């Protein structure tokens, strides 16, 4: 009677955002208050992010863009963010504009950017940047997160959300799980009565390691993990749906860096993103071992791409 | 180094020996072979384990599990060297077959071995509450109280059993029982 479908995935491969997506597009979407409320993660994504990005300057040895810079440097290291609120990813609008002017000038420190280009040697969301670059529309005293602000904030999911909706007289529940290794133990108690699994994939994350142990490349831990899923089978009778999402990250990814460094089984064009996205679809199809697998190229911070992924979702499950 | 923006029971599980004196922890990888791999060998294993131990008068079991394991068209056929499995069904001379027995566990325990890899991988993944790990938390080295938890477990079984045509299940339900009553749950 009921659609349960679960998103799952490793860590960061965009299930909070996808389920926030639902809520936009089949829901009652994000008024003023609710973004409102995200504000407190957003500055607290920025502060943080940047934080991680002169740290990475200083260890890595990358030299500063400008010396003058090593002051804002030292403004950032100073906030503590263990500190109640920073501890759970929130920072006051009062705190973040005493930082606003440190940050911009970081920001714009060829140090502080090279350090981002190779994020890959530690551990930063692209997120991130996409905030830096808007600097000027979060300084503003009487800011509130656009749409598209809210798709990209960043909060972890420990716990479970779970969030209802309808299509056409259709009850839907997804269900909404953490994806870091020590958030999985979690993943056994929302198994009854599913109808369907998105499985979730960050299609650019050959190049990383994961934030768990920084030593185990991100693709890896994707394909170990689906091989549990899609071989179970007490799953048999369950639609697994393949999602690649961050199509767009991936598109401007393999134009600098090339998956043959990292997956010697692959063999194309590098520099080509249909080349690139057949050997990962292939990747997952080759763990099976048997049911049909159906897959889609996503973009989950795409409103209009997620409504029509969706529409054939919805379909395919329901004609299952 | 370069800070973060967010930031043992292996033992049992990585040793035959001391995961066969741990029901509950057997329990919980039977679990994940019956799902995801073949149970054949495991299986085997186990039964073959209940002859080694059973006094010799036996003969039922031992005719089971050639039929269930090791003859032509076995349900669970397991696959072992040829010249062993000869020799196995020769001692229809009604002789004892425990030595020969034994090879045909030994020959099987490198593809027991690798399962036991597979799972302690997905334990890594944090994927163990998947196949009942979860059941293991109030756990004490206390074989009674232990053995306690191995029902309940195995009744967790039928759920993955069930989805197993009546030609194989049957079988299985059976080797699981067989080395589970033995070990007396
Ligand atoms: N550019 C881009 N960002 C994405 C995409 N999907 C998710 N994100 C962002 O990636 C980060 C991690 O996403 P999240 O949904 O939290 O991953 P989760 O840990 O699996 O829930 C968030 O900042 C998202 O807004 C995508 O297709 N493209
Ligand atoms: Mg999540």
């Amino acid at each position: 009677r009921l659609v349960k479908i679960l998103l799952l995935g490793a860590g960061e491969s965009g299930k909070s955002t996808f389920l926030k997506q639902m809520r936009i597009i089949h829901g009652q979407d994000f008024d003023q208050r609710a973004r409102e409320e995200f504000r407190p993660t957003i500055y607290s994504n920025v502060i943080k992010g940047m934080r991680v990005l002169v740290d990475a300057r200083e260890k890595l040895h990358i030299p500063w863009g400008d010396n003058k810079n090593q002051l804002h440097g030292d403004k950032l290291m100073a906030f503590d963010t263990r500190a109640p609120m920073a501890a759970q990813g929130m920072v006051e609008t009062r705190v973040f504009l005493q930082y606003l002017p440190a940050i911009r000038a970081l920001w714009e420190d060829s140090g502080i950017q090279n350090a981002y280009d190779r994020r890959r040697e530690f551990q930063l969301g692209e997120s991130v940047k996409y905030f830096l670059d808007n600097l000027d529309k979060l300084g503003v005293p009487d800011y509130i997160p656009s749409q598209q602000d809210i798709l990209l904030a960043r909060r972890p999911t420990k716990g479970i959300h779970e969030y209802d909706f309808e299509i056409k007289n259709v009850p839907f529940k997804m269900v909404d799980v953490g994806g870091l290794r020590s958030e999985r133990k979690r993943w056994f108690e929302c198994f009854d009565s599913v109808t369907s699994i998105l499985f979730l994939v960050s299609s650019s994350e050959f190049d990383q390691v994961l934030m768990e142990d920084r030593q185990t490349n991100r693709l890896t831990e994707s394909l170990n993990i689906f091989e549990t899923i899609v071989n179970n089978r007490v799953f048999s009778n369950v639609s697994i749906i393949l999602f690649l999402n961050k199509t767009d990250l991936l598109e401007e990814k393999v134009q600098v860096v090339s998956i043959k460094d990292y997956f010697l089984e692959f063999e194309g064009d590098p520099h080509c993103l249909r080349d690139v996205q057949k050997f990962l679809v292939e990747c997952f199809r080759g763990k099976r071992r048997d049911r049909p697998l159906y897959h889609h190229f996503t973009t989950a911070i795409n409103t209009e791409n997620i409504r029509l992924v969706f529409r054939d979702v919805k379909d395919t499950i329901l004609h299952d | 180094l370069i800070i973060g923006p967010e930031e043992e029971s292996d033992i049992i599980f990585q040793d035959l020996e001391k995961l066969k004196s741990h029901p509950a922890y057997l329990v919980v990888f039977l679990r994940y072979i019956l799902s995801q791999a073949d149970p054949g060998p495991l299986l085997f294993y186990l039964c073959s384990e209940v002859y080694q131990q059973t006094n010799p008068k036996s003969r039922s079991l031992g005719k089971d599990i050639w039929n269930i394991f090791l003859e032509k068209n076995a349900p669970l056929r397991v696959k072992i060297p040829e010249m062993l499995q000869a020799e196995i069904d020769l001692r229809r001379n009604n002789e004892d077959p425990r030595n020969v027995l034994c090879e045909a566990q030994e020959a099987v325990m490198l593809e027991i071995q690798e399962q036991i890899n597979d799972y302690r991988s997905k334990r890594t993944l944090g994927l163990g509450s998947l196949y009942g790990e979860n059941d293991l938390l109030g756990l004490d080295g206390d074989p009674l109280r232990e053995r306690q938890m191995a029902e309940k477990q195995l009744a967790a079984l039928g759920d993955i059993l069930s989805k197993y045509e009546e030609d194989r299940s049957a079988p299985m339900d059976f080797a699981v029982n067989t080395f589970m009553s033995h070990a007396g749950i």
